[PDB]
RNA sequence: AGCAUUUGUCUAAAAUACUUCCAUUAAUCAAGAACGAAAGUUAAGGGAGUGAAGACGAUCAGAUACCGUCGUAAUCUUAACCAUAAACUAUGCCGACUAGGUGUUGGAUGAAGUGCUUCCUUCAGUACCUUAUGAGAAAUCAAAGUCUUUGGGUUCUGGGG
RNA sequence: AGUCUGGUGCCAGCAGCCGCGGUAAUUCCAGCUCCAAUAGCGUAUAUUAAAAUUGUUGCAGUUAAAACGCUCGUAGUUGA
């Protein structure tokens, strides 16, 4: 209830770096004197819940990618295919997985889930030419085009990336028939990083 | 419409077009004299009408 | 014949689960398989088959220490004659093969026109629904609408476009050097694509639109 | 002949060959929060993408559906 | 010297299929790649063999890219299984 | 000097349209420039508008419906007769179906269909599409 | 155009601020006028260095040139004149509207380093970087955009070599 | 609408323009066939369209031609 808001509040997802970004200052809750940005959270989680909304409206889990170019994302983004059915893009990206019909690579999916749209930039520019919706996982220096829904987070910390996937796989989860939103789920948590 | 110039000049070459047969009974506005088309207008000619009633057995001899 | 369409939505409209062009023109989806558009253009059970026309063929050339190295390149019009042009281009070192490449580049380009009437309803849409202008390099070319029984006018490239689209009446005009053919072509056809693109009156109604191919079509998606 | 879509941010018109705007098919929830049969779809221009604006223009369109409640 | 791209997907092909029947040992490598890959030439098969040793002498000392051996898959899959003061003035902040 | 107020203003609103905001706050305000937003909206293509008063000139807040294809003025009013009209509306607009061409005329401002059912010319004040 | 030693004197200037005054005075402008680098002219100084002209030594096929050594006129000031320069933001000037960020110079507003100093917010200047389903022939241009979807105002200029 | 048949051979010559002609000429001189318009068709000169290439509609002036060296300013044009 409180719980999974106060997890992600001790997780380090509030420190914003650098540079507001004029369009995400309406998720930024106040510059830090330390020149750090907080960050709402609060609309975060909500909006979180929003991104699990359209992920379950789309009717198999097959069609929805996952991508992080980052290295400890790309264990994350892995440990979250696993748990619901979305295949992962980790490594070098390559642009014709959405582009190029007869690339050996190649993906047709309805959706795109992104790690951060700093480091995995290409793939979303790619992505609106291939007319993919992109929900992103956000950050204060990271660009905001072509992404419908933004969900603000700290995209450096291993901790922050981590806990937004598990908050994420528990909603989804919830969603789908597999366990009652009223139970806790605990199906191997907090195991989502490496070196 | 009913500017009065327009409608009798309008009324005039209709009526004109069915003097000449070039509208018949079928097509009665302005916009069917748009419709008009070159075909239509060589049909009138006598050498036609000739070889189409078949006093003679093809328009040059018509 | 023998077909194989790579791309699910591809197999869709190969079984038919896509009856028509018109559904994916609404849900805006990007077609890299030429079986597509034969399957909807057809000989029979279509109305109205496309018809082809290689409209200007130009030698081009790279030059090197040694020989001329000559590339080919092909610009090809397509047309049903009722609504849905194209026009495709493709340059290639070998002239059967830039006339082969040029006409799948055109059934992969093939666009819906919209037509309009003059004034009054005639049940026939016959002439641009409004002025429309397309630009390529220096030239920008301009269709303007036309009463009944007012025939399409302009290069022989336009006259030709137009027929494809099956304008029947326009008045064109153009502005800027007419000699670049290519360029010429291109503008007509970008001026051609916004027909259908344009906001209008009749659009302000608020209106319902339908679900993806992606969703109606999911589990046969997942199937094979 | 057809009607084209039209943007849901924008009330704009969206061509056939424009190939980038997308349809955002929203989950309707059960009282437990559960995925519900019914969902609610919203068609996103390209043009809104690329000026990176989808983010804010789906807050207020979902504010006025009324499945977001802070509107901005 | 050098060694081209054909022998080095040999190389590759082999570990991935074959790591069980590989040594260190040149001479029995030389054999192994024999009996497992029907090569045309001795210089050739003695290329394979060698970059094959080479990847052998790399492998332990640590992991090598571009092949995959379902043991150690096996075991990375098996391996990786209000607040105080300093912490608190951001949530505090908030409310 | 400030030149042409009208103009500016739907310039402005043509920009604010074609960025796709669909709200602006003008900053100049005149009867005829709040006229004109009342013959758009009259037309369809404006919703609501607030005029907020100050001394100097007011200010006009404008919500827009998505709707605009293009707003313009004649500049200056140039007067122009009756049948000179007919020419002018096939000139300007893009199609005959839609597309207005407005004047001013004894009676006050108002479309080319108008002024025609009238019979009565004017100064040719501006158009939308 | 152009303007860099020190201090003084006589002067102008813009922004900021203003619950100060006026009440449309304006904008751009044929005609006309002012100012206008370097060189040139004319006169007085002054005339060091530099140094158009000019003189030698070379260099070199020859070299009257580049290069070396010398060196008048000029460069400097006062007093008159002269009125052109790639006198180039090769972008007339005013007007509005458009998109962000990094800086930066001059003020005002708030907060915290130790009245002063810093930082925050904001103005008038001023550059850069990225972005332009904006423009353009592209280079490029936040203006060269908002211009066949062509009329914010106005001056000047061009019509193949 | 002809890589048609012979002759000339950077000559003779033709051809609004591009060009053709230095030995196998698809342009010259013949012959043949074909094509366009037709009791009319060539040729010159002048003129309109062509030319949104003089631009009210409706031009252009960073780099292609073209922003007065600069500012003030009367007439001028424009006027919250």
């Amino acid at each position: 209830k409180e719980e999974s808001i106060a997890k992600m509040l001790i997780c380090k997802v509030h420190i914003g770096t650098k540079n507001l970004e004029n369009k995400m200052k309406r998720y930024v809750y106040t510059r830090a004197k330390d020149g750090v940005h907080i960050i709402n959270l609060a609309k975060t989680y909500e909006k979180l819940q929003l991104a699990a909304r359209i992920i379950v409206a789309i009717s198999n889990p097959a069609d929805v990618v996952v991508v992080s170019a980052r290295p400890f994302g790309s264990r994350a983004v892995l440990k979250f295919a696993q748990y619901t059915g979305a295949q992962a893009i980790a490594g070098r990206w390559t642009p014709g997985m959405l582009t190029n019909q007869i690339i050996q690579k190649f993906t047709e999916p309805r959706l795109l889930i992104v790690t951060d749209p700093r480091t995995d930039a290409q793939s979303v520019k790619e992505s609106a030419y291939a007319n993919i919706p992109v929900i992103a996982l956000c950050d204060s220096d990271s660009p905001l085009e072509h992404v419908d829904i933004a969900i603000p987070c700290n995209n450096k910390g291993k901790e922050s990336i981590a806990l937004m996937y598990w908050l994420l796989a528990q909603e989804v989860l919830y969603l789908k028939g597999v366990i009652p939103r009223s139970e806790p789920w605990n199906v191997m948590v907090d195991m989502f990083l490496w070196r | 419409e009913k500017s009065s110039k327009r409608i009798f000049q309008g009324e005039a070459l209709l009526r004109r077009m069915v003097r000449q047969g070039l509208l018949g009974e079928n097509e009665e506005k302005l916009d069917y004299v748009l419709g008009l088309t070159l075909p239509k207008l060589l049909e009138r000619r006598l050498q036609t009408k000739v070889f189409k009633l078949g006093l003679a057995k093809s328009v040059h001899h018509a | 014949k023998n077909w194989v369409p790579v791309t699910k939505l591809g197999r869709l409209v190969k079984e038919g689960k896509i009856v028509s062009i018109e559904e994916i023109y609404l849900h805006s989806l990007p077609i890299k398989e030429y079986q597509i558009i034969d399957y909807f253009f057809q000989p029979n059970e279509c109305s109205h088959p496309l018809k082809d026309d290689v409209v200007k063929i130009m030698p081009v050339q790279k030059q090197t220490r040694a020989g001329q190295r000559t590339r080919f390149k092909a610009f090809v019009a397509i047309g049903d004659g009722n609504g849905h042009c194209g026009l495709g281009v493709k340059c290639a070192k070998e002239v059967a093969t830039a006339i082969r490449g040029a006409i799948i580049s055109a059934k992969l380009s093939l666009i819906p026109v919209r037509r309009g009437y003059w004034g009054n309803k005639i049940g026939d849409p016959h002439t641009v629904p409004m002025k429309v202008s397309g630009k390529c390099g220096s030239v920008r070319i301009r269709l303007v609408p036309a009463p009944r029984g007012t025939q399409i006018v302009g290069a022989p490239t336009t006259k030709k476009m137009l027929n494809f689209a099956g304008i029947k009446d326009c008045f064109s005009s153009s502005c800027g050097k007419t000699k670049t053919k290519g360029n010429f072509l291109r503008a007509i056809f970008n001026a051609l694509s916004k027909t259908y693109g344009y906001l209008t009156p009749d659009l302000w109604k608020v209106t319902n639109f339908d679900k993806s191919p992606y969703e109606e079509w999911s589990d046969f998606l997942e199937t094979y | 002949i057809y009607i084209p879509r039209k943007c849901s941010a924008t009330s704009r018109l969206i061509p056939a060959k424009e190939h980038g705007a997308v349809q955002i098919n929203v989950g309707m929830v059960d009282a437990n929060g559960v995925y519900n049969g019914k969902t609610e779809t919203f068609a996103i221009s390209g043009h809104v993408r690329q000026n990176g604006e989808s983010d804010a223009c789906l807050n207020r369109l979902m504010y006025e559906k009324k499945l977001l409640s802070f509107q901005n | 010297r050098v060694r081209t791209k054909t022998i080095k997907r040999a190389a590759r092909q082999i570990v991935e299929k074959y790591y069980a029947k590989l040594t260190l040992d040149f001479q029995i490598n030389k054999k192994i790649t024999e009996e497992v890959a029907i090569i045309p030439s001795k210089r050739m098969k003695n290329k394979v063999a060698g970059f094959v040793t080479h990847l052998m002498k790399r492998i332990q000392k640590g992991p090598v890219r571009g092949i995959s051996l379902k043991l150690q898959e096996e075991e990375r899959e098996r391996r990786l299984d209000y607040v105080e003061p300093d912490t608190l003035r951001m949530i505090k902040s908030l409310g | 000097v400030r030149m042409s107020v009208l103009a500016d203003c739907l310039k402005t609103i043509n920009n604010a349209e074609k960025r796709g905001r669909r709200q602006v706050l003008i900053r100049p305000s005149s009867k005829v420039v709040i006229k004109f937003l009342q013959y758009m909206q009259k037309k369809g293509y404006i919703g609501s508008f607030e005029i907020v008063d100050d001394h100097r000139s007011g200010k006009i807040v404008v919500n827009l419906l998505g709707r605009i294809n293009k707003c313009a003025v004649i500049s200056p009013r140039y007067d122009v007769k009756l049948d000179e009209i007919e020419k002018i509306i096939t000139s300007i607009l893009p199609s005959r179906l839609f597309g207005h061409l407005i004047l001013t005329t004894p009676y006050g401002i108002m479309d080319h269909e108008e002024a025609r059912r009238k019979h009565t010319g004017g100064k040719v004040l501006g158009f939308f599409f």
